[PDB]
């Protein structure tokens, strides 16, 4: 019977399910690892019956245990509780969300933040822009990159945005729908402000004479927004 | 010279020119279109059998004598479905024709001599295909290698440092440092291996050291940020050491769209992993690309095939994924965006129409790297329950679409990454990675997986047992897979750059080195029986794809074959 | 309690098994896997009863399953189900020869051969030969054996087969009881004719005068049929 | 001194690693399984799950005696590989044993004819190495007596000497007799129990592909399962007739009940002939000496390793397995390879 | 698409499928099988032609770029004839189809890829074959060697110390001294080489110790004492070294018959030189043996063709030789018991039938080392206009029979002696030993012999010239003649033992040194196109030839092809 290694996997795991009922019957509350197993036990089956849809054992997983059933801890735990069965279709991935709730006090590693703002970006003035995405495709620009050279299709007064990005928490995004138009927060970039990549619109130390390079490249690249070309005088380099 | 009927042959020798074989529980029929053996002078093991001093095994062999000979075996490969004996010496494919003794049968190529040094193994009634070959691995977990050596794959071409958060984003092993960690982990494992270095840099002396470093390629990741400086720079390093880039668009569309990411790529060549869509890149038009000459399309294991569960699956995984929120629209747009079930349900058929050309994974990051064959197969299998049997069909078959599919996971593979001479298919030459295949079975679960020319990992029952059929029988790591075995039997490619540098002896590598070679002259004309280029265009609006004017779209499936029917889990 | 690997084996196999019949339990078409697991699981547990016995085992485990339990498919696959288990006399192998019946289409792999008749040995012309066993053991010959020398006990015209083999379908052969006499046929051998081997009575190319020295060769060593000795004028190798 | 450890014994039993001679290459799993089993020392051929390996214990040629000896250095127990000696070729009988084969192993599936086991031989001879045989079975070479005349009166490893294994039908036993022999007994068939004559008619059904309808098919079956030569056997090993026990393993063998079985059978033999004549003293201990031969020095000596492993003796490499009492001849304390604890 | 006509595309391309060509002025019509190019995209090299920049020559060649290109060349093998394209890289025929520009045409495999490394040699209008491979030299002048290779030949394998009257007599190198003096003077010339040594010992040390030292094989000879002994002991050792063994038979009887002498060589295989009887053997049935199954049948140059003086010639040369007197009887009787103008005419036959199989010259010693080729396509010639067309021709041709004499001085001599795997017809993988036929000229005077991969010689005219064309245009030593060239270019053939034994090394031999092997396994069928064999009598009266009851003949000719028209003298 050809076992790959996967089927062992899942037939330990579902006696890992076995155990963790077995020990609910007798009426014990269930741990951490124990009401995971039982969850992930369960569904397997269920995918195994071919019955229930991949869409509805999401949430039917919410329904093996009531707050009563684990141990208090278990519920802030068991944030989710993602799990791969073979349903007639093959195999897919249900994520039951929170399958427990919190009926209790004790919360493992709990937090305890202390209220009050953090102050991102400590004195880099921001300045605001309008733009707009004249295209039909969406367009979203991370925290970080220098917006001077984003899609081409965002119009904007790029002249204005030379050697910055977008004032937000580090990782984050603003995004654009085709059409929208908002106006951004955008800070000036720290460290050596050494411009390499992107759109290869710069390459180099962002300084006043280097945004003339870019805004002549910009020019004839076509990105909207990027000022005009009230004839440009070469440099020995570029 | 008297005769036999066919029923009865084919109990002893296996199906012959003409005959048909169902490939597992799909619709898709094989048949036999040629047959180099024979009638009467056929190879047998056994008893009374045929391999025997002085009979069909010489006392006079050749000078060449083979290690290995897989009799009466069927073929199934992209150059033909057919019947023949297979040689094996010295890790590679001697020979495929008929073999025996030429002192006492006549016409037997001296590459196929059987003699006192050959062993022997049946294969009759089975059919032989080359190992398969992912190549969108993230090398999260090296648990995931037995896993898709299981599932009849030989060879791994991703990158990776393992359960990190980069890996788990991107198939990328950065740095020569990092790359050396990898390759000298890779020493423990069967299965060939190759990395990939992070192209998702504007330098172009970072870009080449994680060449000279032991990289076959580069991979430019949305993560690490895919943007057409990156993708520009990565490319002219990778024409000059010859070696191949994988790409993952730019979904965010933050630097352009898919019209700019091309511009970036110039003509040159790529390797696009998951065109589709799902998998990730340029939202929502990306799947476009697949149509283009010098783009090697190749889609994304998870959703093929199109199922009726496949597009809420989906949801929930890019959900799990990238911190999205069911109350914030933003992240409800991106989810739209992103997971299209127009331009999922339009990749079933394009592999169909030979646009797709490669079957990845995408291993524990929206990939399972356990059902790449399984799923090319099922998918085959509902386009033809839906589309019917191929114009380009012969006779009352499924050879040609068989074909088409099997490339996908194969030859494809192989010559997208430069190792196409070495491995990808059944022939002369090539290094023996060989998986046998119990047409019942077939696409699903293997028999047994000969690794260089010797068998690595099989079926196998109890131990103590007095055969090796008796329960529980599970895959059992074989010779190949231990000792000093593996490391003649695997191979870990490299650039030749880092080859030619000595990149072997430097990292105290006991496993064959190969290089990579050929990927900057290969086109979507290089693909076999998917050479289909074409001008898709994609509606921007309803997210409809169109080919060549007219649009393509799969209905999705309730049920697909190769699935509960064989596993218990 | 020293537990060999082949005991977590078994033991493995018994919860594949266990799952097997749950799973049949809830009324579910099992599968390959689950259907050879449960016909294993169960001979298993028998054989550690110590009633029932070996031989009884084997058909026992054919009505396990019916028809409409499993899948479509499982019938043409299962072809049987060996299984190894302890008895009160030791460990013993156990085959359920086809457990389940093909109730159904479907059949994995299935072939469609196409009725008519290979013809094998094209252009080798047979000829019969009276054969007997003249010795108290039984005597089989393989499809492509030099038939000149086969034991010395079949009695025939040894003269008459030389550099021929049983015109059969290769890797089959022909039984002679005690006693017994047929006709076989038999063609010649193909290839280089080089006969290396077997009773040493050729071990060189096989032309007339290698039969003038086999025939000698095999009178000498007793072969019954192996005509006489009229005379030899021996070579100068031989 | 203080540079030795220290290991208690007493209250247990040590004795020699086993040594099983007719190994069956055929899965790595069985090493593992022979060694929990109180075995350190595995002899045999094949190349993993080939047909060829699981129908004979053979690792033809040097190539693919390469890949086996580079595949050993990853266990946990002493190897030995038999070549292929189904050959009438000398060159290529030697260059086999010049790449590694501690000896040759002619097979019926191979073609076990008088040409072939000439041949190896006179190869054998020069080599100093070891011959072990399947006997041809169909007789279609000819009969024990032909074989034996083949041998020629020198040295073999005659494996399951019984018949059920394999062999001459159906006088094969015979030759377990005969001074040149080294007479061994496969696994299977012992003990004789009531089970055993209904399980072999089924694996040597399962096997060769007979049917029941066809007559030459229940002929055959009934020509090499004799429950009569089956049955003599149990009686031959307490005689001395026998010698070794071997497993035959993953092909009519159990690599892991060879010991366990080798006491069964004398356990039995006690039970049904009583005590032995040549006993001294109200115990057991020659009759036990008897069979511990069997599995240790007897099959040690039958392949020229006898004066390192294959018995408690000084100077010997230390394979050495402790036993306590009331699981002794089934499952063991603890395995000491080489002299430290593995 | 526009077309063209087939007069036309034959001017530029050379014959396509179907058509016709005449073999010199002979009456044997070869007719092109099969063309693997793609009309349209044929290769050719020229002021505004294809091969050039971008074009058919790649800037993007594969990494197996070839070193020389002959393109549209008519083949003419014994694997078939045909149009391709011969691609050639480091000294081997490294492909055999299309070839040109993957990046600009279609269907190019690319063992055939075209880059700036790769010279071309226009084919186009040639034909173009193997070298061939003289099997019967005596070593008695080095004068031979530019002779030989001046009519197609390029590797010459005997025996002999130069002219001294052992190797007048015979093709024998004698001792390992004398091995040693051979094998470093072939470092100096333009020929593959090989030796046999002296098998007319009954001292088996002294046997094997020659093949030790370097030669391919043993050589029985009549005036060493071709006896049932030496011939015994001889082939003994001959087995165990897997080398081959030719022979002279012993004419006069006096140790026995060739009955005996059958008994003696024991059914093993064996190279019998001019088995006719002329050039020496058995008197006078010794050319039945040429119907045995262990005989490799070769006939001697000079009584081929039969013409009207051939029976004359040779009367002369028995009696210049041997010392025989018209007075005296058992002068005249020995010479009648030798030179039967029955066996002559009953050979050319017994070629046509492929009852003979290889065609020698035997060098300076009744026989012409030059006209071997010649010889061999002038009694194709008479055959067919004495016996007609053949029954095994298929199609309005010649084909088969002509692939039936090419065999004879190609593929049969090179088994024949285990160097079938390097050189001995045009297949990919083999030594590049090639020679350039002009469709008229054909089988006499060919236009350039292309040894190791590269030009060795040719036709050359007035060195002083604007061109190649201009008189006077004799054949010229090439590039591949001169300096270390000559020692990339050539191979001196050994014994695997003496090459194991470094015997290159040993004897500081700058030469690329193969071992032969596959000499002990092979028989009468495992000549190409001349497996024929049969029990053939020899009446000791008449000495008329039968074969398998019926009795073979040819009638002598007053006139044959590629003579006087070709040459001055
Ligand atoms: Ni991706
Ligand atoms: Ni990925
Ligand atoms: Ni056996
Ligand atoms: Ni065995
Ligand atoms: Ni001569
Ligand atoms: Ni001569």
């Amino acid at each position: 019977m050809k076992l790959t290694p996967k089927e062992l996997d899942k037939l330990m795991l579902h006696y890992a399910g076995e155990l963790a009922k077995k020990r609910k019957e007798k009426g014990i509350k269930l741990n951490y690892v124990e009401a995971v197993a039982l969850i992930s036990a369960h569904i397997m089956e269920e995918a195994r019956a071919g019955k229930k849809t991949a869409a509805e054992l999401m949430q039917e997983g919410r329904t093996l245990l009531k707050p009563d059933d684990v141990m208090d801890g278990v519920a802030s735990m068991i944030h989710e509780v993602g799990i791969e069965a073979m349903f007639p279709d093959g195999t897919k991935l249900v994520t039951v969300h929170t399958p427990i709730e919190a009926n209790g006090k004790l919360v493992p590693g709990e937090l305890f933040l202390k209220n009050e703002d953090i102050t991102i970006n400590e004195g880099k003035k921001a300045v605001s822009v309008k733009v707009k995405n004249v295209g039909d495709r969406p367009v979203q620009i991370g925290s970080h990159f220098h917006f001077f050279e984003v899609n081409r299709c965002l119009d904007f007064d790029r002249e204005k945005t030379f050697g910055k990005r977008l004032d937000i928490a580090a990782g984050t995004a603003v995004r654009f729908e085709p059409g929208e138009e908002k106006s951004v927060e955008l800070i000036d970039i720290g460290g050596n402000r050494r411009i390499f990549g992107f759109n290869a619109l710069v390459d180099r130390q962002a300084d006043n004479e280097s945004k003339k390079i870019a805004l002549h490249r910009a020019k004839e690249r076509g990105f909207h927004g990027a000022k005009s070309d009230d004839n440009y005088v070469k440099t020995i380099k570029e | 010279m008297k005769k036999i009927s066919r029923k009865e042959y084919v109990s002893m020798y296996g199906p012959t020119t003409g005959d048909k074989v169902r490939l597992g529980d799909t619709d898709l029929i094989a048949e036999v279109e040629h047959d180099y053996t024979i009638y009467g002078e056929e190879l047998k093991f056994g008893g009374g059998k045929t391999l025997r001093e002085g009979m069909s095994q010489s006392n006079n062999p050749s000078k060449e004598e083979l290690d290995l000979i897989i009799t009466n075996a069927l073929i199934v490969d992209y150059t033909g479905i057919y019947k023949a004996d297979i040689g094996i010496k010295d890790g590679k494919i001697a020979g495929i024709g008929k073999g025996g003794n030429k002192d006492m049968q006549d016409g037997v190529k001296n590459n196929l001599s059987v003699g006192p040094a050959t062993e022997a193994l049946a294969g009759e009634g089975l059919i032989v295909t080359a190992g398969g070959i992912d190549t969108h691995i993230h090398f999260i977990s090296p648990q995931q290698i037995p896993t898709a050596f299981a599932s009849g794959v030989t060879t791994m071409i991703g990158g990776g440092t393992g359960p990190a958060d980069g890996t788990n984003a991107t198939t990328i092993t950065p740095g020569r440092r990092n790359l050396k960690w990898m390759l000298r982990a890779a020493e423990e494992y069967s299965m060939n291996l190759g990395f990939l270095a992070k192209g998702n840099a504007s330098n172009d002396a970072s870009l080449a050291d994680q060449i000279e470093a032991g990289a076959i390629g580069f991979k430019i990741h949305e993560d690490w940020g895919t943007t057409p400086s990156a993708i520009n720079h990565a490319l002219d390093v990778a024409d000059k050491y010859d070696v191949q880039v994988a790409i993952h668009t730019d979904t965010l569309n933050e630097a352009g769209c898919v019209e700019d990411t091309m511009a970036a790529i110039a003509g040159r060549t790529m390797h696009t992993f998951h065109t589709e869509g799902a998998g990730g890149g340029h939202a929502p038009d990306i799947i476009k690309v697949a149509g283009e000459h010098n783009i090697l399309p190749a889609s994304t294991n998870p959703t093929i095939p199109f199922t009726v569960n496949t597009e809420a699956e989906h949801m929930d995984m890019l959900m799990v994924c990238h911190h999205k929120d069911k109350s914030i629209k933003e992240d409800v747009q991106f989810a739209d965006s992103r997971i299209r079930p127009q331009t999922i349900a339009a990749e079933d058929t394009l592999h169909d129409m030979g646009a797709f050309s490669i079957t990845s994974s995408d291993s524990q990051a929206m990939g399972r790297v356990g059902e790449v064959i399984t799923r090319t197969w099922q998918t085959a299998d509902k386009n033809k329950k839906e589309f019917g049997r191929l114009k380009e069909e012969k006779g009352d078959n499924d050879n040609f679409r068989i074909k088409r599919y099997l490339s996908k996971y194969t030859i494809n593979p192989a010559i997208a990454h430069g190792i196409s001479e070495y491995v990808g298919s059944v022939e002369v030459g090539k290094v023996a990675d060989l998986v046998l295949w119990s047409p019942a079975f077939f696409g699903v679960k293997p028999n047994m997986i000969i690794k260089g020319g010797f068998i690595a990992l099989s079926q196998m029952g109890d131990a103590n047992a007095s055969i090796p059929t008796p329960q529980p029988v599970y895959y059992r790591e074989m010779f190949a897979h231990h000792g000093k075995a593996k490391y003649d039997a695997n191979i870990t490619f490299v650039s030749q750059a880092a080859y030619d540098k000595g990149i072997k002896e430097e990292l105290g590598l006991e496993r064959q080195v190969l290089p990579v070679k050929n990927c900057r002259n290969v086109t979507k004309k290089d693909m076999q029986f998917n050479n289909t280029t074409a001008h898709i265009e994609v509606n921007p609006e309803t997210y409809h794809v169109f080919v060549d004017g007219k649009e393509v779209t799969s209905k999705p499936a309730n049920k697909v074959s190769l699935a509960q029917l064989f596993s218990i889990f």
